[PDB]
């Protein structure tokens, strides 16, 4: 029969032929290898495009829209360096891992100004332009939600959005520049080299451009989420700490690195555990951005001191301080304006009493993290002071936060990020459903029985008051002897019967069954089961610095160090985030929203290396297949009269090929007798039910003589349409010139 | 509109694609003027602007078919309806002799961007030519205009 798509363990899908049908599954013969066979579930085998070399800008133009034809379409585009593709209004963006010529040029930006989605090739610029036009025209704030795994290109596509807006709609407005020049500053304190991304955002962000009633930019605002605290002290084999550390160590003036007792990064514990990373140049680029948003030389110094302060704090070794450390402690207590005694005292002794080596270490790091984290808070807030405002009418908000992705070991940090993406995914489901309903109503397509099933029960499991996991966790932190194991049992007992919760030992995967019931749980997230190791959940849920250490630093010699802290010692990390996340949804839910799905093509940061299975998984995890299923319920195939005309005029009599696209298609419907059930002649496009586009395509490709015949039978009607078109147009022009009179 | 029948609205929808050449369902003043000029009119930009401001509910400066429908609407004395058809005909019958000739149809079609051959223009004439004299008169023009 016809080649079909069937599963393939590394390509995601492969071409093969169905050689045998079973009740549960189909026997496939891979294309190349006659004699080879394998089984696939019936719902895992998909029809393919006849033309395996074509590519379309909108996947709705495919004859068969499904995960396999989608994967293959973006694959062909990506091979030709076209990294952007639409699924209706959604932008899919595949990281190219190199700089593609022309695509982001100032000229190319101009070519997108004012244009509707579809009138230009798919592009992040088109999404940016649409947010601005919907704002200005609809008088409604706008959000652009950029998601994907680490390394997928969220941060880059976020910059492209800000660049496009600044150059298109902010020519004389410097506020735009301060907003663009902000991210270089944030990235210094919040980004870091990981094994997944050399410039990984270690925090989530929402960037709001604020406007007055005349679409003029009046200010900006930046929200930041979930800074990665643990990276402040220890980092993985092949990773680094936050950029700013290495940037200041490799860019500081001879003077400064002398006043701050700075050496090469190898001299600090916090940096100990760099070919493609221009720390030196990036330092320069940072200082530029600081002057550009209005940091004085004094602030620049204040930040640096603390960064340096934190560095030396990490050198203090332990008991009490060795001698290697008494020079460290001296530097540290000087940069943080502390009494070298109280500090050493505070690092070595606790009130409840002496401290072992371990306990002195935790207390040193705990203080380090708290100082750095507040520093970062101060920085982000400083940025918001570069474009404040007491009032505004609208905003355009760009969300840049890490999606769901796979980790060998899922701890609390993944638990927070996956919690977040459950709520974003819900929002996304709700929004795609509304757009589809709106379209079906505007074009008279009827109803769609298909509905994404809600994940509210999953969200509730995590966040509900008193019984949600986050509150159960908070109780634990407040108990006399908090324990990760007691926490985990509480969750299991409370939700024994929960659809979304499971015990690790029920897993099909042996490595999970190895985990005792009170050491983890499996949550059935939107994207799939995630097994959480709850060890350390209790400690990680706590942002609070011990009273002794906090006092030490609160009452400090330096005013800037004291101002960082103008704020049982327990501050819940989970619940703080919940509140932030809920504030963020309040904002998104008040906007019209667009979606950019960023896809990381492989794990090696290389170009032109499409890993099909890795990419298929991201499409699934990011809800895209959910969208394809919704579309299958109605009219998943959508083509403009223009697109159809170019595709099929060649099969029709020259007389027909001479009509305009709209009238051409209108004639085809009439000559073919197309059933109003399967085919919808819309306002500007033809809408086809599943299979019906492929069927229409066969009709156009059938016997040319018979086709000419059908057209001929409708000739009188066609000629009459043509008369009426021009006749009524004439009456139109006349009614219009009579209206011009009527108004004077 | 609500003063127009289903049939009437259908015909204007088709007429509208003549302004909306790109087929996105919206026109600007640019496309309003171009078509009007093609049919022997000549509004000033100021005149278009004023007219389009009535129905352009948003500020976009572009309109769509139902906004168009209302932009054509106005108060009309009985005489006005027929006066208008009578005058559309005279857009075709450029020499006023009461008959639209093939050369004349050809003039209007090509002016409107319609592509067709000379033979096809003759065909158009022939099909409207009820009495068989080889040209199109008023009654025949009206008949064709109002026929499904
Ligand atoms: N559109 C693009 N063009 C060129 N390079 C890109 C593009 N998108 C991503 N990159 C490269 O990929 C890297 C990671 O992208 P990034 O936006 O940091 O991912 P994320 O924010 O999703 O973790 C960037 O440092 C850049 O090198
Ligand atoms: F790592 Be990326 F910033 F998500
Ligand atoms: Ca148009
Ligand atoms: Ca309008
Ligand atoms: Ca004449
Ligand atoms: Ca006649
Ligand atoms: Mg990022």
């Amino acid at each position: 029969g016809k080649p079909v798509w069937a599963p393939h363990p590394t390509d995601g899908f492969q071409v093969g032929n169905i050689v045998d049908i079973g009740p549960d599954s189909l026997t496939i013969e891979p294309l190349n290898q006659k004699g080879k066979t394998f089984l696939a579930l019936i719902n895992q085998v998909f029809p393919a495009e006849e033309d395996s070399k074509k590519d379309v800008e909108d996947n709705c133009s495919l004859m068969y829209l499904n995960e396999a034809t989608l994967l293959h379409n973006i694959k062909v585009r990506y091979s030709k360096d076209r990294i952007y593709t639409y699924v209706a209004n959604i932008l899919i963006a595949v990281n190219p891992y190199f700089d593609i010529p022309k695509i982001y040029s100032s000229e190319t930006i101009k070519s997108y100004q004012g244009k509707s989605l579809g009138t230009m090739p798919p592009h992040v610029f088109a999404i940016a332009d649409k947010a601005f036009r919907d704002m200005k025209v609809l008088k409604l704030s706008q959000s652009i939600i950029v998601s994907g795994e680490s390394g997928a290109g969220k941060t880059e596509n976020t910059k492209f959005v800000l660049r496009y807006l600044t150059e298109s709609y902010g020519t004389g407005q410097d506020i735009y520049d301060r907003i663009v020049e902000a991210n270089p500053l944030l990235e210094a304190f919040g980004n870091a080299k990981t094994v997944r991304n050399n410039n990984s955002s270690r925090f989530g962000k929402f960037v709001e451009i604020h406007f007055n009633e005349k679409s003029s930019v009046v200010g900006g605002f930046v929200s930041h989420y979930l800074l990665e605290k643990s990276r402040i002290c220890v980092q993985g084999k092949e990773e680094r700490n936050y950029h700013i550390f290495y940037r200041l160590c490799a860019g500081a003036s001879e003077d400064i690195r002398e006043r701050l007792h700075l050496s090469s990064p190898d001299n600090f514990r916090y940096l100990n555990r760099d070919p493609l990373l221009d720390d030196h140049g990036d330092f320069i680029r940072m200082c530029t951005a600081m002057k550009k948003i209005g940091l004085d030389d004094e602030e620049k110094l204040d930040l640096f001191r603390v960064v340096a302060g934190v560095l030396h704090l990490g050198n203090i070794d332990f008991c009490n301080l060795k001698n290697k450390s008494t020079q460290a402690l001296e530097y540290c207590a000087e940069l943080l304006g502390l009494d070298q005694d109280d500090l050493r005292v505070s690092l070595t002794t606790r009130v409840m009493v002496p401290l072992k080596v371990e306990q002195a270490n935790n207390a040193r790091d705990a203080l380090a993290k708290t100082v750095y984290s507040h520093l970062f808070d101060h920085v982000v807030n400083r940025v918001n002071q570069c474009f404040p405002f007491e009032t505004s009418s609208y905003f355009i908000g760009v969300l840049d936060i890490a999606g769901f992705e796979y980790f060998e070991h899922n701890s609390f940090e993944q638990f927070c990020i996956n919690y977040c993406n459950e709520k974003l995914q819900q929002f996304f489901n709700e929004r795609i459903l509304k757009e589809e309903q709106e379209l079906y109503q505007k074009e008279g397509l009827g109803v769609n029985e298909v509905h994404y099933v809600d994940n509210q029960d999953c969200i509730d499991l995590i966040e509900a008051r008193l019984v949600g996991i986050l509150d159960i966790l908070d109780e634990e932190n407040r108990l006399p002897q908090p324990s990760d194991q007691h926490f985990t049992s509480a969750v299991h007992q409370k939700h024994k019967d929960h659809f979304r919760l499971s015990i690790p030992r029920k897993s099909k995967l042996a490595i999970h069954r190895n985990i005792r019931d009170d050491e983890g749980f499996i949550i059935r997230h939107f994207a799939g089961a995630v097994c959480y190791e709850t060890t350390q959940f209790v400690e990680k849920n706590n942002d609070a610095l011990h009273m002794s250490l906090e006092s030490l630093i609160c009452e400090s010699r330096d005013k800037f160090i004291r101002e960082l802290f103008e704020s049982l010692s327990f501050i819940s990390v989970g619940n703080k985030f919940k509140t932030q996340l809920n504030l963020l949804l309040d904002k998104l839910r008040s906007t019209g929203a667009s979606f950019i799905r960023c896809i990381k093509p492989n794990l090696k940061m290389t170009s032109h290396h499409f890993e099909g299975a890795q990419i298929l998984s991201q499409l699934q995890c990011s809800g895209m297949v959910s969208v394809l299923d919704l579309m299958q319920g109605g009219f998943p195939s959508r083509a403009s009269f223009h697109e159809l005309y170019n595709m099929y005029k060649k099969y029709m009599p020259d007389k027909l090929a001479r009509l305009d696209p709209r009238l051409f298609c209108k004639a085809l419907f009439k000559a073919l007798g197309l059933n109003e059930i399967d085919y919808k002649f819309g306002l500007t496009k033809v809408f086809f039910r599943p299979g019906k586009f492929a069927e229409f395509d066969q009709i156009m490709k059938s016997d040319p003589d018979h086709l000419a015949e059908l057209v001929k039978r409708v000739n009188h009607w066609l000629i009459c349409s043509r008369w009426k078109k021009v006749q009524w147009c004439s009456l139109s022009v006349i009614k219009l010139k009579n209206k011009i009179k009527y108004r004077a | 509109a609500d003063q127009l029948t289903e049939e009437q609205i259908a015909e204007f929808k088709e007429a509208f694609s003549l302004f909306d050449k790109d087929g996105d369902g919206t026109i600007t003043t640019k496309e309003l003027g171009t078509v009007m000029r093609s049919l022997g009119q000549n509004p000033t930009e100021a005149e278009l602007q004023d007219m389009i401001n009535e129905v352009d509910a948003d500020g976009n400066g572009t309109i769509d078919f139902p906004e168009f429908l209302t932009m054509m609407a106005r108060k009309m004395k009985d005489t006005d309806s027929e006066e208008e058809i009578r005058e559309a005909f005279r857009v075709f019958d450029k020499d006023g002799n009461g008959f639209i000739s093939a050369a004349e149809l050809r003039h209007v079609m090509t002016n409107l961007g319609e592509k067709l051959t000379d033979e096809e223009v003759d065909e158009m004439i022939r099909e409207a030519d009820i009495d068989g004299d080889g040209q199109v008169n008023y009654e025949e023009f009206v008949t064709m205009m109002t026929s499904k």
